RNA sequence: GUGGGAGAGGGUGGUGGAAUUCCCGGAGUAGCGGUGAAAUGCGCAGAUACCGGGAGGAACGCCGAUGGCGAAGGCAGCCACCUGGUCCACCCGUGACGCUGAGGCGCGAAAGCGUGGGGAGCAAACCGGAUCCCGGGUAGUCCACGCCCUAAACGAUGCGCGCUAGGUCUCUGGGUCUCCUGGGGGCCGAAGCUAACGCGUUAAGCGCGCCGCCUGGGGAGUACGGCCGCAAGGCUGAAACUCAAAGGAAUUGACGGGGGCCCGCACAAGCGGUGGAGCAUGUGGUUUAAUUCGAAGCAACGCGAAGAACCUUAC
RNA sequence: UUCCCGGGCCUUGUACAAGCUGUACCGGAAGGUGCGGCUGGAU
């Protein structure tokens, strides 16, 4: 099902916050309705949506016909690199961004694989349900924080734009809705460390997320036990206690112990 | 009938009595609701607690199987 | 082979399969037979029809076995416990002793999510 | 019906032989209306079976009617999308039903040319006890108590 | 005070069985488990089903209740020890010694934390399998200390005392014993009360005493300050701004995953049929100069049109 | 009447003119699942 976004000037809204003009050329993920599409082709010189399931192609036929600027594109969404077609179909295109319409469902494995690809672009802005909305902004702190943050946060920075209440969506969606924001940075936040050891040691501490770090550490990292000490010891030397909770930390301290663990027992 | 129907004079208390206690359980050794043995709440608590109690001094069975389908 | 011309019953009916085990007095199993057997696949082998066949079958290889007699000994709450019963009776068998004998819990473990809601 | 049991109409003796069993057949071997063309069949029938046999025809059309008589027949039942084929017991109004359907339909796919032909042999061997209205009705009968497992659904 | 009574009231120390899992044999082969369809998974190193012996760790089947105990949260295998509340009978003793109680001090389901142990099963997260399910699975659920201290913590009903018809059931005492008299737990109902629903000697009735709380909805149990906590968080608790409503119970309706009953060639019991074949007519598309137009589920389609060679005729 | 279709008279309600709740977690969140509770929900 598809949110039926009968207000107007909703899209438009949105779309001022991503600010795509004439100059900046946008993919769109999910065509649905091709409202978005239209508001898109309108202001746009080049707006692709990208299509899984070809039975849902034959709307367009009506509804995106009128408008030039749309280039459909039948391939999956995860089942695909998005570079090759850009660079192919948005080579007269400057500015590389994304505006997304997905099921609220499918937006995670998406958002995450677009930032996997390390693709160049401008960013991506995307409506979702609010306690899912990159867990907020998220912050070093409090119950919304959490590996997705620090993943995205370490990608690209983060910034919601909007929040969206009922009566917009008209299977009324028994839950409210957000726009957020994300331009990719300059490669990464963090200065230096191993991607993979890193992206580790982020998901051992949230494991448990209410125990201490330390034990969070001494249980979800491979082993641990042995090597305790050593652990505790870098703690000593990054400043960091063990009774302080994975939550409370920041991304480049997190790095920080990484760097230190990395060299100690890996 | 009822099981008390069918009974004289005896100490509901005696936790050694089987030839008695025995009738108060069904096919299966399951101890028989107030519908079958036909007592008042008190006598119907005091037989459960000595049924129990004798049960753990092995003299009557946890549990049967009925020798039907 | 063991010629004993009497043993024991064992039937596991279960929801989705039904299982017929035929042991020694002693209580060593001599032969079993189940729905994979006869070759059913799926959910049809709770049906009872599967059961019957099972039982007819593992009486033609009791029978095989010099078999006469023997003691239902009935286990578990499967679709087809009265209907196997009724065909291994009249099997050909001088079946003696028929008990139900369902081992249930004395309030143990915690039981699978489908289990729960009790009254 | 709902609120009928529904009245069973009475079929006219036959004036020939003075009997309504006679009417019902040559009724079951009646179509469009034709009643003289059956009436003239099944009298050629007659006369074939009293040339061929040298007994009285209509104690043969009992018995043979009633060596294709069914006796225990087998009904679908819907229990929870299944099919249950429950053999019950049918009325004597249900037995004679089938019976000359059975013995009319057997003789009317008979390899011989003549109408009369046809239904009179068919009703000879209906008569001797082997046939295809009598394979027929041992055929249900056999389908029937074999169902016994399923027998517990009173439909 | 004396003589008893009932009870899953609490803490501690022991020990009983059924069941699940795992380790061994005796024996025994080809699948087992799973749903709505399977699939994942396990098994030829011998799995499932079976008998015999062990290792455990959690919960106590029938009794069992519409029942009992506690101030609440809550509490059931059994035996013992220590201990709290309470009911009745004698009317023996003191002589108003009383009720409530802002702060304080304790207790406080589940979840969640710290230091140790434990882990049979079940299962957040997570890993897989088909398209809200099915396989695995750490925390946790367990115990011992110390935290946290919140709920639809509910009878949505503060505690105490006195008064105002009864009927019926049920638990537990007393008596002179199917009739009285106490104390609990339910249903119907006098008077009365209530916006109504309903309550009605277990008051939401008639009165008195003390305590807490309320003052339109949203912002908001939010911010800020303060006090607790290892953390989660808890307690206390606004305003700016914005709408003219928010809400309670009840009455007619029409709608539903709803359920009961009653009907109609509705199914069933039969007979005869188009659907397959050659033609006639009607429509949807195609075609053209136009092949005019209306009718599109039943309730459009041999319908308007119950007579198209020109006429009709509207293209 | 076993069903299926279309009605009529009843009874009962989320919603009009199952649900809720306290904590805990979600790199498949028109939200889901643990653990426990409540009826302000039908046998």
């Amino acid at each position: 099902g598809q949110n039926f976004l009968i207000d107007t000037n909703i899209l438009n809204r949105i779309v001022d916050h991503a600010e795509v003009t004439e100059k900046t050329g946008v993919i769109e993920i999910g065509p649905g309705i091709g409202a978005l599409t239209e508001q898109l082709a309108k202001r746009a010189k080049k707006v692709v949506a990208f299509e899984i399931d070809q039975r849902l192609l034959p709307i367009l036929k009506d509804t995106l016909s009128p408008y030039e600027n749309v280039t459909v594109i039948h391939q999956d969404v995860l089942k695909a690199d998005v570079k090759s077609v850009i660079e192919e179909q948005f080579q007269d295109c400057d500015e590389i961004m994304v505006v997304a319409n997905l099921p609220y469902y499918v937006t995670t494995p998406i958002i995450m694989k677009l930032l996997e690809e390390h693709l160049p672009l401008k960013g991506i802005v995307v409506m979702l349900q609010k306690e899912v909305a990159e867990r907020m902004a998220a912050d070093p702190s409090s119950k919304e924080y959490g590996s997705l943050s620090i993943a995205v946060q370490f990608y690209t920075e983060a910034k919601t734009v909007m929040i969206v209440p009922k009566t917009v969506f008209v299977p009324q969606p028994n839950v409210d809705s957000a726009v957020i924001r994300l331009i990719l940075r300059d490669g990464p936040a963090v200065d230096v460390e191993n991607e993979s050891f890193f992206f580790q040691l982020i998901k051992a501490s949230f494991a448990q997320r209410r125990k201490t770090l330390l034990n969070n550490l001494v249980n979800n990292l491979p082993e641990g036990k042995a090597q305790k000490s050593t652990i505790e010891q870098v703690l000593e030397e990054t400043n960091i206690d063990g009774k302080r909770r994975g939550e409370s930390l920041s991304i480049e301290e997190f790095a920080a112990l990484s760097n230190g663990l990395y060299k100690a027992l890996f | 009938a009822k099981v008390k129907a069918t009974l004289g004079e005896f100490d509901l208390r005696d936790y050694r009595n089987v030839e008695v206690l025995k009738r108060f359980l069904s096919e299966t050794g399951k101890i028989l609701p107030r519908r079958r043995t036909g007592l008042s709440a008190k006598e119907q608590r005091i037989l459960a607690k000595t049924i129990k109690r004798a049960r753990i001094l092995g003299l009557l069975p946890f549990t049967e199987k009925l020798v039907r389908k | 082979k063991r010629q004993v011309a009497s043993g024991r019953a064992y039937i596991h009916a279960s929801y989705n399969n039904t299982i017929v085990t035929i042991t020694d007095p002693d209580g060593n199993p001599i032969t079993w037979s189940s729905g994979g057997v006869i070759g059913y696949k799926g959910s049809r082998k709770g049906t009872p029809y599967a059961a019957q066949l099972a039982a007819l079958d593992a009486a033609k290889k009791a029978m095989a076995y010099g078999m006469q007699s023997v003691d239902v000994i009935v286990r578990g709450t499967g679709a087809g416990r009265e209907q196997a019963i009724r065909a291994l009776q009249a099997s050909g068998l001088q079946v003696k002793s028929i008990v139900d004998d369902t081992p249930v819990p004395h309030n143990g473990c915690r039981p699978k999510k489908k289990f729960r809601k009790a009254s | 019906a709902r609120r009928r049991r529904a009245e069973v109409r009475q079929l006219q003796p036959d004036l020939v032989y003075g009997d309504v069993l006679v009417t019902a057949f040559i009724n079951k071997i009646m179509r469009d209306g034709k009643k003289n063309l059956a009436a003239r069949i099944f009298y050629d029938a007659c006369k074939i079976i009293q040339e061929k046999t040298g007994q009285e025809p209509l104690k043969v059309f009992k018995q043979a009617v009633e060596n294709v008589k069914p006796r225990m027949e087998v009904r679908s039942r819907r229990v929870g999308g299944a099919n249950y084929q429950v053999p019950m017991e049918v009325s004597p109004r249900r037995q004679q039903s089938l019976a000359l359907r059975w013995l009319v339909q057997a003789a009317n796919q008979r390899p011989e040319r003549r109408a009369a032909v046809r239904i009179a042999h068919e009703l000879m061997d209906a008569a001797e006890g082997k046939g295809g209205a009598v394979k027929k009705k041992e055929d249900v009968e056999r389908m029937a108590e074999a169902n016994r497992a399923y027998a517990h659904y009173r439909w």
